[PDB]
DNA sequence: GTCCGTGGTAGGGCAGGTTGGGGTGAC
């Protein structure tokens, strides 16, 4: 329900280093 | 994981890690589904060629981990499993078709901010998200090259067209598996690695913030060679699988 | 247009099971 969303990053709003690489990729 | 990096803290906060107790040993990844349910590949538990078959006894789990040689005390959390359950069509000789099994813990786990479960894709997220060069990321504390790394390894990687993933090997390819690596040319390289089986596949849907475990890292020959890629067990195929078992047993 | 269940990883059998769906479908 809860699932997915990371403490550490999307419940606070901060991305990782690498995940924009991944959105682009889906570009 | 191969040409991989030191994932940052809380970056895969339900990654699992897969003990033998005795003699203490790193066996595979895995990942925390629920607050019960773990999830990793067959071949972990079951592999009758090297006379390896795991009871629960057997094994033990460790959650919410980043350094693979220190206890984290308050960060990690360890379990013992009550059942495990391997999928009925898994099979170990030809080609691994079908690498999945579901461990479910004897107590549940408290989530903290390095413990927290991964959702699984539905048809939906399969559509949208599983296309030949979108990439995911895989996760372990396996081999760098075919030592062991003190922090987990985290790589991204591109999903791979199906008949380059066909043609690159002799082992018969089937539709509950996928591949996924840099092609030789594509500048780029990096790969799971034994000790990296059980681990997630997973990607971030663009359309909701969340992470999807597409895939569990399952077989390759060698590790990060040109032309070869990795294998990974199709998450979702297998889907209608974990739901059952789980609102079964659970 | 066609094809993905009768053993196989394996029993008891021709369904259905925790398992033969329907899709990144492949071909
Ligand atoms: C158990 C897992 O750690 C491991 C993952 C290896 C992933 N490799 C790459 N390059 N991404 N799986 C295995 O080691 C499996 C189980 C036993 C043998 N095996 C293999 O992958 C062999 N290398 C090849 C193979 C043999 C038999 C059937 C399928 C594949
Ligand atoms: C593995 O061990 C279990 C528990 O001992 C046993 O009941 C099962 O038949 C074994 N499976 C094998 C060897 O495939
Ligand atoms: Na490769």
């Amino acid at each position: 329900a809860d699932c997915g969303l990371r403490p550490l990053f999307e419940k606070k709003s901060l991305e990782d280093k690498t995940e924009r690489e991944l959105l682009e990729s889906y570009i | 994981i191969v040409e991989g990096s030191d994932a940052e803290i809380g970056m895969s906060p339900w990654q699992v890690m897969l003990f033998r107790k005795s003699p203490q040993e790193l066996l595979c990844g895995a990942s925390l589904i629920s607050d019960r349910w773990v999830l990793t590949a067959a071949h972990c538990l079951l592999y009758p060629p090297w006379d390896k078959n795991f009871t629960e006894n057997d094994l033990l789990v460790r959650i919410g981990k980043h350094s693979r040689t220190r206890y984290e005390r308050n960060i990690e959390k360890i379990s013992m499993l009550e059942k495990i359950y391997i999928h009925p069509r898994y099979n170990w000789r030809e080609n691994l078709d079908r690498d999945i099994a579901l461990m479910k813990l004897k107590k549940p786990v408290a989530f903290s901010d390095y413990i927290h479960p991964v959702c699984l894709p539905d048809r939906e997220t399969a559509a949208s998200l599983l296309q030949a060069g979108y990439k995911g990321r895989v996760t372990g504390w396996g081999n760098l090259k075919e030592g062991q790394p003190s922090v987990l390894q985290v790589v991204n990687l591109p999903i791979v067209e199906r008949p380059v993933c066909k043609d690159s090997t002799r082992i018969r390819i089937t539709d509950n598996m996928f591949c996924a690596g840099y092609k030789p040319d594509e500048g780029k390289r990096g790969d799971a690695c034994e000790g990296d089986s059980g681990g997630p596949f997973v990607m971030k849907s663009p359309f909701n913030n969340r992470w999807y475990q597409m895939g569990i890292v399952s077989w390759g020959e060698g590790c990060d060679r040109d032309g070869k890629y990795g294998f990974y067990t199709h998450v979702f195929r297998l889907k209608k699988w974990i739901q059952k078992v789980i609102d079964q047993f659970g």
